[PDB]
């Protein structure tokens, strides 16, 4: 016959929004470790009732680059880092519009800079009311793909606060296997990301061993006796080939520049360990790798005058501690883009990452924040008296 | 990878493919994914960028599945990778636009000298192969100069610059008196 | 539904599932038959949420008012449907498009329906007076 | 309206203004699309207010119950007006006597109206039974 409308309440329909979310973060509120200091001051001890009420046959495109929840975590972290980390003398730049003399005059900013500590907190993200944080048990997606056997949460899972480049420390791991994240193969900047389904050992020790500080008118010299690993890189290459089929697989070019994009740059003693492109960056893949063959060696050392991943401009940290440091880790994956172009003939090379908005997005492809739209419309044969 | 080039005063074209040929949702977004130009159904979301005043697209073509993107009056800052994400892939153009000029403005004399300036955008390793009405193949990098400038050098100079597999022609106008 | 609210179904469960978990939420909550010196602030932040829950809860649970079914959990409106809007029948409807991917199909009529609904509410007011114009 | 409540109009704006800002309060909140060691106590005192807001909110937003329109924001009663009470028509009514200076004109019928209103509610109950006495 004819068709008429109904509308009703509460019928889980969670269209998009990406608003503020609150943390769930069990600090100690006692340890001087600034991680927990922030995790309690501006963050809150944990939520004990998360209910992953698993989805049925959803089809939702957990597009991992339209999730401003990730930007929100980003800005939360940038908020964390600065009362966390104390730059002695920050030389940040500025100009005020004057068409070409835009007054880019170096703004020096002095402060006080002692040490505290560094130890991540798996924080979690918590939708506001009427909002639901869709998760994803599938992780593949090609980058953009749903998940059958996941659903909502109340607060999220642990997403820690350490930052590093192409390779993390003390951080997440990968759930099922190694998958990748990108799109079109015409020009290919489109940074690719892998989550590596095993762990790896990275450990740097330096008790004193170098009492003599300078060389001329070494303590900053750090030797990272690590491991050996390689087979995870074989899984690396086999994946790469599964997406780069007919070509071999190199890296072949770490051009350089600002140290933080190329070198393994990771946070320990508040500072980082900066070496060249000599290590583990080399092998080619036609059906074999190209390297060789406990804590043996790899030479990544510390600097002091760093750049910020946060806002452009330098920073000037403190002289280090006498020695006896160590940091372990559990690599979740890696950060890579083809060193591509059009000069190339049938060898293929991947090459590097320094944008956090993905550095903490190999952990949030699942999380899609939504409101509720619990008012719903549908057809019936419902109409009133005349 | 597929580059384009400009001339600091020209326009340029950037391409987006689509197999349904149907005007489906595309968005044009630069390196770190600001929104620049986007098909929202049957509409174009002039994104919040440096290019809220310039960029555009041939609009008719969409119902064909070919979505373009132009950058009118290129200045060296519009030089950046872009991206088009029509359905499941993210085609990236890469635009490295520059321009060039000479030192002399209105007044020259015979036996004097003139120099060059090419306003490249960062990250470029070009090579300036430059010409003359007299066949002065000034072979070198950026700053091209010659110690001999004569009345016979009158007439503009076809200057060119190779930035990663392409060039684009140039005036170097020469007038006496 | 991940929170004090959204309590009439589970995500991924398609419509019919949530629609019926309505009544069992009812029937399940019907009968009822370390603490740190700065746990203060967590309790505090814990507070808002619950209030805001009720607040929003009402805030449109209220403005189901002009929609003629405030307070409750289940409307049935009185409007003629536009097959141009979804053109689907309860069978696939309730069993498919696990709502989150359901309403996006109609992400635009979001306010046209509020339009027609408050419109029919005013329609009822008009007929009430027409009917009362004699007795 | 200076507070979380009184949210259906602005002072000095006469009646019609507030009456219509009802629906736009609805439509405006529909889509949604230093900290000192003793800031504790301010948050604390900040708390009450919001609760009490909901509390009073309901507390008679509730007892619009016996008034037959609890929960909602807009009644229409069913009583015969006493021109002895205000003797004014919507035109000047809604456009003048910016309410604060409106109700003082009837500062006494304050409870006579509650009288007649709950009275007509009981009137409805009586007619419901009269009508049900056969089927
Ligand atoms: C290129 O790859 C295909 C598989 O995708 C393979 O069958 C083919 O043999 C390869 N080319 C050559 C020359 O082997
Ligand atoms: C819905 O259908 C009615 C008639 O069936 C028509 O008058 C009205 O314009 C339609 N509305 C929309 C939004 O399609
Ligand atoms: C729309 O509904 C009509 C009802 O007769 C049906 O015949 C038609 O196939 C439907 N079309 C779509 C696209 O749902
Ligand atoms: C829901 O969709 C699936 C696949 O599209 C189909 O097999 C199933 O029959 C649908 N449900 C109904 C009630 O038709
Ligand atoms: C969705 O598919 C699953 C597959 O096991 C099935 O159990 C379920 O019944 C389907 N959804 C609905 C609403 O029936
Ligand atoms: C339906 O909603 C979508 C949501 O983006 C919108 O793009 C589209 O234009 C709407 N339909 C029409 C006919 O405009
Ligand atoms: C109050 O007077 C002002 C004039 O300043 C006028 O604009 C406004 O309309 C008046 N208030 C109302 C509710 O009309
Ligand atoms: C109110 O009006 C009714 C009839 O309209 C009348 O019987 C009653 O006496 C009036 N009371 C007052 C106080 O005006
Ligand atoms: C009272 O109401 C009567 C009804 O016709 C009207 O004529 C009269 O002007 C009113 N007086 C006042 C003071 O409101
Ligand atoms: C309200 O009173 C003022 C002055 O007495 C008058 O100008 C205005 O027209 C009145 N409102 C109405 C609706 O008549
Ligand atoms: C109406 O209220 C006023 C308030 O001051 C009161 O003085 C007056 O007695 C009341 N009306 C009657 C008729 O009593």
């Amino acid at each position: 016959g004819n068709l008429w409308v109904t509308v009703y309440y509460g019928v889980p329909v969670w269209k998009e929004a990406t608003t503020t979310l609150f943390c769930a973060s069990d600090a100690k509120a006692y340890d001087t470790e600034v991680h927990n200091v922030w995790a309690t001051h501006a963050c809150v001890p944990t939520d004990p009732s998360p209910q992953e009420l698993v989805l049925e046959n959803v089809t939702e495109n957990f597009n991992m680059w339209k999730n401003e929840m990730v930007n929100q975590m980003h800005e939360d972290v940038i908020s964390l880092w600065d009362q966390s980390l104390k730059p002695c003398v920050k030389l940040t730049p500025l100009c005020v519009t004057l068409e070409c003399l835009i007054n880019c005059n170096t703004s020096a900013i002095t402060q006080a800079c002692p040490k505290v500590s560094f130890e991540p907190i798996p924080i979690h993200y918590c939708t506001p009311a009427g909002y639901a944080i869709l998760k994803c048990n599938d992780k593949t997606f090609n980058g953009t793909g749903p998940c059958h056997n996941v659903s909502t949460v109340q607060c999220t899972h642990g997403i820690k606060p350490v930052v590093s480049t192409q390779l993390l420390l003390n951080g997440s791991l990968a759930e099922g296997e190694i998958i990748i994240r990108s799109e079109n193969l015409t020009n290919n900047v489109k940074t690719i990301l892998v989550h590596l389904n095993q762990s790896v050992e990275i450990v740097c020790t330096r008790p004193n061993n170098n009492t003599r500080k300078s060389i001329r008118i070494d303590i900053r010299q750090a030797h990272c006796n690590i491991s050996k690993w390689h087979e995870t890189l074989k899984r690396v290459s086999e994946k790469l080939a599964e997406h780069f089929p007919n070509k071999t697989i190199n890296f072949t070019s770490s051009s350089g520049g600002d140290l933080e994009i190329t070198t393994h740059s990771f946070t320990c003693r508040g500072e980082f360990f900066y070496c060249n492109t000599s290590g583990l960056f080399n092998s080619t893949y036609m059906p074999n790798g190209t390297y060789l063959h406990s804590s043996i060696t790899i030479p990544c050392r510390i600097k002091q005058i760093i750049n910020m991943w946060q806002e452009v401009g330098r920073a000037m940290y403190a002289p280090p501690i006498e020695g006896n440091i160590t940091c372990k880790s559990n690599i979740t994956g890696l950060l890579l883009v083809r060193d591509g172009g059009t000069e190339s003939n049938n060898t293929e090379t991947n090459n590097g990452g320094g944008d956090m908005r993905d550095n903490w997005r190999s952990e949030l492809y699942k999380y899609k924040v939504v409101e509720i739209k619990p008012l719903g419309v549908a057809p019936t044969a419902c109409k009133r008296r005349v | 990878k597929k580059v384009v080039l400009g001339k600091k005063g020209d326009t340029v074209e950037l391409t987006c493919t689509a197999s349904q040929k149907k005007s489906i949702q595309f968005h044009w977004k630069n390196s770190n994914q600001i929104k620049i130009l986007g098909n929202q159904g049957s509409f174009l979301t002039k994104g919040p960028s440096k290019l809220n005043d310039r960029a555009d697209s041939r609009r008719s073509l969409w119902d064909q599945g070919n979505f373009p993107l132009i950058i009118k009056n290129l200045k060296i800052e519009d030089s950046d990778t872009y991206i088009c994400e029509v359905e499941d892939q993210k085609e990236e153009v890469q635009l490295l636009v520059f321009g060039l000029t000479a030192n002399s403005d209105t007044h020259l004399l015979q036996g004097q000298s003139l120099t060059l300036t090419l306003e490249s955008p960062p990250g470029s390793s070009p090579s300036v192969q430059c010409r003359s009405p007299r066949g002065k193949n000034i072979q070198g990098g950026k700053t091209l100069s010659v110690s001999q400038l004569e009345l016979q050098d009158s007439g503009t100079w076809t200057c060119t610059v190779l930035q990663n597999q392409k060039k684009v022609e140039f005036k170097i106008d020469i007038v006496v008196l | 539904g991940a929170v004090f609210l959204g309590f009439l179904g589970v995500a991924g469960s398609t419509m019919g599932a949530a629609s019926m978990t309505l009544t069992v939420q009812a029937r399940q909550l019907l009968s009822g038959i370390q603490h740190l010196l700065q746990l203060t602030v967590w309790g505090i932040k814990q507070l808002q949420t619950r209030v805001l829950a009720i607040e929003r809860y009402l805030k449109d649970q209220q403005l189901l008012g002009i929609w003629g079914c405030s307070g409750k959990l289940i409307c049935c409106t009185a409007v003629p449907w536009n097959s141009s809007w979804s053109n689907k029948s309860q069978k696939e409807i309730w069993d498919n498009m696990t709502w989150m991917q359901w309403d996006k199909e109609i992400s635009n009529y979001t306010n046209t329906i509020y339009k027609l609904l408050e419109d029919s509410q005013n329609q009822q007011e008009s007929n009430e007076k027409d009917l009362l114009a004699l007795d």
